[PDB]
């Protein structure tokens, strides 16, 4: 109890900071100082324009009495005679407290809800340290979402980094809204949700706010809003702040935290912007040849620790800017993040909400997540048979489109019928409709029963004998 | 369909109302805490103003302030800007600091000090000093009020810990 | 010497007053004595690569030399132990610091200084003459391995003066004192060795003994041999983990060094507790398996530099063990991440890159790294022999599958295992591509086959020809469907489909879904080829193939279920079932042949 | 529909007390603890402000 006193005893310690006026060169988002008396690497500074406005920035590289500062919030109106730059001797920090729940912060982590300052219990370096893998708990405890497709073919365990691959003009926002509306486990504690909004438009923000107010979950959540009308440079910081806050909450309060990272595309764009001016070697498509490491740093910050009940699950939102999967961003993400959720376009074109195509999607952790005691043992082989039948229906329809029904065998017609029934009754569900995993299994068995006992080959004899009938 | 829509609307109205109420309550609580902190800061400013008015206390404290500023600057020359009514003690301790700068360091003592012929607004600061490089390009502010402002945020976690005791919800620190 | 941190830029540091140093010498930097390496010499200024984070540094900070290259410790306690990229026990660090994080600058001995090991004098006595790399006594380590031999480090010889007696000794205690030209050498249990220098050896030798893996297809079509390399390219979710688990849990290797560089980490979070309980009765009923393999991990969040040092550490340890004669096989997560690190560090240095932005010396790096492997005769008076195999994966994501890393790898590899992706969406595993893959060891493995399975080699050619015909025929199926197919063509199509479904699937986890011995695979070869040839012959002699298949019927189910047998049922019951299945199928064909 | 609406129109009035009753407790408790610790905080703050320090940079 008193250990907090021991930690914070250093607080009553005041150290001054030098005021430099030595602007020696500036080119866009870079400023150069001189004779700066042993500057620390990657620390923070504050700028006072002659008008009387305060900006912020950090040092990026240092040589003998020459430091390059990076200014997040613009660079216009920079003189050489009325510039006040003062160091801080530290990397940027954040006022952290459990109190922030129910608060709304800008992209710079400042209240924008007409509220006062929050009396933080501590401060943290925005960037974190890697966790020893020796103290990592492998995921378990499958998570319900009220959505047939995910809960039936791509089940999710507590603690997981899985992206959503969508394209422009898709309801991904609404999908996430439903997911947070239908959180929880089938086997409780209401989830604590962190939302990181970077480079978005007003309508999306207002939609999310109204959704949270409607569900009432707002009171156990907080937001970081960064729009398209704000400096790009600072845009890369918001995910770091959100992740640090999630770390604090989960691993110092033992809370189950759900994080919704939005528009990784914009984050990658900002990375490329900053790298281009820095003149780094372009790895591919202009993106620097090391952004993979940054993505790893962002994504590998999730899991379960040995002695911490609290858990953090990351669901970043990714938009491929070609309606393509070969784009570098999703490729690296797939190399990084276990599990993945794809989003269909034809189903949306066919007005089938939620438009999802299971086949490209994959969950690399659903194996252990499912099992006996949480679901009937058939669930897995049922899903496998569903995959087989679905793929057979797809390619059978494709080949029929060339030859037609005349060259089709009966099993082809069965595949087409199963495909149509599946895609028009099973996957589809209303905006406020949820299904238990067992109900989903019932639907899957009912649809499968169209075929006879023999065609089902991905199922062991006993499972067929036990579940082929009602 | 109209009934279902209206029922959803009623749910929205109730949720909006309750969320607004919760926000108002939390804002009021936090504002009250802020008011308490502001009162504490007012008392601290009053204390600083009172202490600045005793030359006996002001002399050694001022000397230590200037010594710290110089030991930060590490320069063979320096300039000092302060209030006109404080120049007396500065002139008193000029030589003392002249030797102390080197004493704390291991190089030769300082060379010279210039008292700038221009002074801060009285209302701006109750007391303190502002030290500047001989070139008047690098300067350090040790004004007591600035000291208070700087401390009012760095030490805030300990302040809140004292005011509200244990966190009661942190199980690893 | 001493110097100041003149300039810092990310993972690159520039010091001064560094005149007596040599490139690749270890150095301590910063107030926390972080580790680094020397690269460039600029008079007195030197550029240091640092294996640790930054932002705590500032101009004018102290630096220290070490007067030694980069090395790792060799001796006891290496096994069952998980280290970082620079050989630091993660568990010990965690349980000492009492923190979940990984504090920077933390330094610990590479090997425990608390265990007293049970040494016994070996083939030498007091007052002898010995040479470099000679075993002079052993020490018991584990139930699985109970004789950890101890030998002089290379480049050391002379006449020994005294040998220690048996008993319990901590590794730090001297046990042998030698006189080359004077008593200037006393040797404890363990020692160290510079990573960059491959360890010596008596002489290289050919490698012909097959390397078993249990996987049906690999041992069938593209076998791997003890001593030699193999690349496994593919994208995410390509079953690479499946092959890793299979080869780790099942093999004849006398030691395994699993290496994880730029990996998900959670794979560690699963395997670590999976590994020990996955008991395997190697060397008889010896349940423990973690004694069969160590593991060094290097997650993505780790500093980039370590992602290279890890590979050198792993190869060094593998060579060290092979020096004892026990066969070894080291495994890599992805050299692609290593290439990424090399490119990033070279770019930060600023030197002009080669194609794709990669440093030109990458090819030479890979060539030497693979050259380190092979089979040879270990140096030493007892005259034992060892051998090391190697396998690694690739991460092609640049928009092709001929990226310079892949090309360089293929240039030195003998076994290639291409992987598809659609098979994953088809849930078909292993998801290898029989269309684009090859091996170069069958020629010599024919000798071993003739030793034990002389019939075996002559079957695989026809086996693969079946598939070749399958994809030669599928074209017309897409074009105009099945309109002019003869009975033989349908026979080939259907038998190839049956092969793909049954013989090309290790799916599931069971006795028959986890391992397959050589003999069971050979018998399945026999059954499949017999069925195909008999059906073709029966139709050739005159038989309506549609009618013939509809009448034969359950032959297909019988042959397919043949795989569902339990491997290792005494090699007789399974053999008897194969014999009776063959007899039944041949008789059924004979009745239905005409 | 009108009858249902009549319920959401009179809902005002209760929320006032429902919130204010709760708030007073914490308001008073914070007030009392702050009053108790005023002098201690002031003392420590003054001591810290007047604290004399003198440290050359590490380098």
């Amino acid at each position: 109890f008193a250990i907090n006193k021991k930690a914070v005893e250093q607080g009553f310690n005041v150290k001054p900071r030098l005021n430099y006026n030595t602007v020696s060169g500036v080119n866009g988002p870079l400023v150069i100082l001189e004779k700066v008396k042993f500057p620390r690497y990657n620390e923070i500074v504050n700028l006072t324009l002659p008008d009387g406005t305060v900006r912020q920035g950090q040092v990026l590289e240092i040589r003998g009495d020459r430091a390059i500062v990076q200014v997040f919030e613009g660079t216009s109106g920079i003189d050489v005679k009325k510039t006040t730059v003062e160091f801080t001797g530290e990397s940027l920090r954040i006022p952290v407290s459990e109190d922030m729940l129910g608060r709304i912060f800008d992209g710079s982590g400042r209240p924008i809800d007409n509220g006062p300052k929050v009396f933080a219990e501590d401060y943290l370096d925005i960037n974190g340290s890697p966790i020893n893998p020796y103290a990592r708990i492998y995921p378990e405890e499958m998570i319900s979402t009220g959505v047939s497709a995910i809960d039936t073919m791509n089940s999710i365990a507590r603690g997981q980094k899985i992206p959503i691959f969508s394209a422009s003009g898709l309801p991904h926002n609404e999908i996430a809204a439903q997911i947070c509306r239908q959180a929880g486990l089938v086997r409780e504690e209401n989830f604590s949700i962190v939302f990181a909004a970077m480079g978005v438009n007003l309508e999306t923000a207002r939609f999310f706010k109204q959704d949270f107010e409607e569900n009432g979950s707002l009171e156990r959540t907080s937001l970081f809003l960064n729009l398209a009308n704000d400096p790009t440079i600072e845009r890369i910081i918001t995910p770091r702040l959100a992740l640090t806050t999630a770390e604090y909450l989960a691993y110092q309060t033992e809370r189950h935290v759900l994080t919704i990272l939005t528009d990784m595309s914009s984050y990658a764009d900002a990375l490329r912007e900053v790298s281009a001016a820095r003149e780094e070697v372009p790895g591919r498509r202009g993106y620097p040849g090391y952004m993979y490491t940054d993505l790893s740093t962002i994504y590998e910050r999730a899991g379960r620790v040995e002695g911490r009940n609290g858990s953090i699950t990351q669901i970043p939102i990714l938009t491929m800017p070609n309606d393509d999967i070969t784009h570098p961003i999703p490729d690296l993400t797939g190399y990084i993040t276990e599990g993945q959720i794809f989003v269909d376009r034809q189903l949306h074109n066919k007005g089938i909400y939620p438009p999802i195509n299971v086949l490209p999607s994959l969950s690399r952790l659903m194996k252990s997540a499912i099992g006996e005691g949480m679901t009937r043992k058939d669930h897995g082989d049922v899903s496998n048979q569903l995959y087989a039948k679905y793929a057979i229906g797809k390619d059978a329809a494709a080949m029929k489109a060339v030859v037609g029904e005349e060259a089709l065998s009966i099993e082809d017609k069965l595949s087409l019928e199963f495909l149509e029934k599946f895609e028009k009754t099973f996957i589809t569900q209303g905006a406020y409709e949820d299904r238990t995993v067992f109900e989903s299994l019932d639907q899957a068995w009912s649809l499968l029963r169209i075929y006879p006992k023999e065609m089902l080959n991905r199922i062991s004899p006993k499972i067929l004998d036990e579940f082929y009938d009602r | 369909g109209n009934f279902k829509s209206k029922l959803k609307k009623a749910m929205l109205s109730q949720q909006i109302t309750k969320s607004t109420i919760a926000n108002k309550m939390r804002l009021k609580v936090l504002s009250a805490r802020e008011q308490s902190l502001d009162g504490i800061f007012e008392e601290t400013k009053e204390k600083l103003s009172g202490i600045a008015n005793n030359r006996d206390e002001y002399k050694p404290i001022l000397q230590s302030l200037i010594v710290e500023a110089l030991l930060k600057l590490l320069e063979p020359k320096a300039i000092v800007k302060a209030l006109e009514r404080d120049v007396d003690l500065i002139e008193s301790m000029k030589d003392d600091i002249m030797r102390e700068y080197g004493e704390k360091a291991q190089r030769a003592p300082l060379e010279e000090i210039v008292i700038s012929n221009d002074y801060l607004n009285k209302d701006l600061v109750s007391g303190g000093v502002v030290v500047s490089n001989a070139s008047d390009k690098i300067e350090i502010n040790n004004t007591l009020e600035e000291r208070l402002k700087l401390l009012s945020e760095e030490a805030l976690p300990a302040i809140r810990l004292e005011l509200y005791g244990p966190s009661k919800t942190r199980k690893f620190f | 010497e001493y110097g100041a941190i003149y300039s810092v830029s990310g993972p690159v540091v520039i010091a001064e007053n560094m005149i007596g140093c040599a490139m690749y010498e270890l150095v301590k930097v910063g107030h926390d004595n972080l580790v680094g390496e020397v690269i460039r010499i600029d008079g007195d200024k030197a550029t240091i690569q640092v294996y640790e984070e930054t932002a705590g540094l500032t101009v004018g900070d102290p630096v220290l030399r070490t007067g030694k290259p980069l090395s790792v410790e060799l001796g006891p306690g290496l096994m069952e132990t998980i280290y970082d990229g620079i050989q630091r026990p993660l568990k010990a660090i965690k349980e000492e610091s009492q923190s979940i994080y990984i504090p920077r600058g933390i330094d610990t001995p590479a090997l425990d200084r608390t265990i007293k090991w049970q040494f016994t004098p070996g083939k030498f006595q007091v007052g002898d003459h010995i040479s470099g790399g000679d075993i002079y006594g052993s020490v018991f380590e584990n139930s699985l391995i109970s004789s950890h031999k101890i030998l002089l480090p290379p480049r050391s010889r002379g006449t020994i003066t005294w040998i220690a007696p048996a008993g319990e000794y901590t590794l730090d205690e001297k046990i042998l004192e030698v006189e080359f030209d004077g008593k200037k050498s006393d040797f404890t249990l363990y020692h160290t060795w510079p990573v960059r220098v491959p360890r010596p050896v008596t002489e290289k030798l050919s490698a012909d003994y097959p390397l078993l893996t249990g996987q049906r297809v690999l041992d069938a079509l593209f076998p791997c041999v003890q001593g030699g390399t193999t690349c496994i390219p593919g994208a995410f979710g390509c079953g690479k983990t499946v092959i890793s688990q299979s080869l780790s849990k099942y093999s004849n290797s006398d030691a395994i060094i699993y290496v994880g560089c730029g990996e998900r980490g959670n794979e560690m979070a699963e395997v670590l507790m999976e590994f020990p309980e996955l008991y395997t009765e190697m060397s008889g009923t010896k349940e423990p398996i973690m004694k069969r393999t160590t593991l060094v991990a290097n997650t993505s969040n780790m500093p980039v530099a370590a992602r290279e040092a890890s590979i050198y550490t792993g190869i060094t340890l593998a060579e060290y063990f092979r020096d004892q004669g026990k066969n070894v096989s080291m495994i890599a997560d992805s050299s692609s991440r290593w290439a990424e690190a090399l490119r990033e560090i070279s770019g930060r240095l600023g030197e002009m890159p080669a194609d794709q932005g990669f440093p030109a010396y990458l090819g030479a790096k890979l060539a030497s790294f693979y050259e380190r492997a092979g089979k040879a005769v270990a140096l030493g008076s007892p005259d034992r022999t060892g051998s090391v195999s190697i396998v690694a994966a690739v991460s092609p994501a640049g928009g092709d599958f001929s990226d310079p890393v892949t090309t360089a790898t293929l240039g030195i590899t003998q076994v290639f295992w291409g992987l598809d992706k659609k098979l994953a969406q088809r849930k078909h595993f292993p998801s290898i591509n029989t269309s684009v893959s090859y091996s170069k060891y069958t020629n010599v493995l024919n000798k071993f086959y003739d030793s034990n399975y002389p019939e075996f080699p002559v079957l695989r050619d026809r086996m693969k020809e079946i598939l070749s015909n399958a994809e030669e025929l599928e074209q017309v199926v897409q074009l105009v469907g099945k309109s002019a197919l003869s009975d033989s063509d349908k026979i080939t199509l259907d038998v190839a489909t049956l092969i793909k479904e049954d013989f090309l699937q290790q799916n599931g986890y069971s006795t028959y879904d986890a391992f397959c011995p050589i003999w069971k695979t050979f018998d399945m070869m026999r059954a499949f080829i017999s069925y195909h040839d008999e059906a073709q012959k029966a139709v050739a002699n005159g038989a309506n193939w549609s009618k013939l298949a509809d009448s034969t019927g359950d032959v297909k189910h019988a042959v397919s279920s043949s795989k569902f047998f339990e491997p290792s049922r005494g090699e007789k019951e399974v053999h008897g079932e194969f014999e009776k299945l063959l007899s039944t199928m041949q008789e059924r064909f004979a009745e239905s042949t005409d | 529909l009108k009858e249902f609406e009549q319920k959401n129109a009179g809902g005002v009035g209760e929320l006032e007390k429902k919130a204010e009753a709760g708030v007073q407790g914490e308001l008073a408790e914070i007030k009392k603890i702050a009053e108790k610790k005023k002098d201690d905080v002031v003392k420590i703050l003054i001591e810290t402000v007047i604290k004399p320090s003198a440290e050359v940079h590490i380098n």
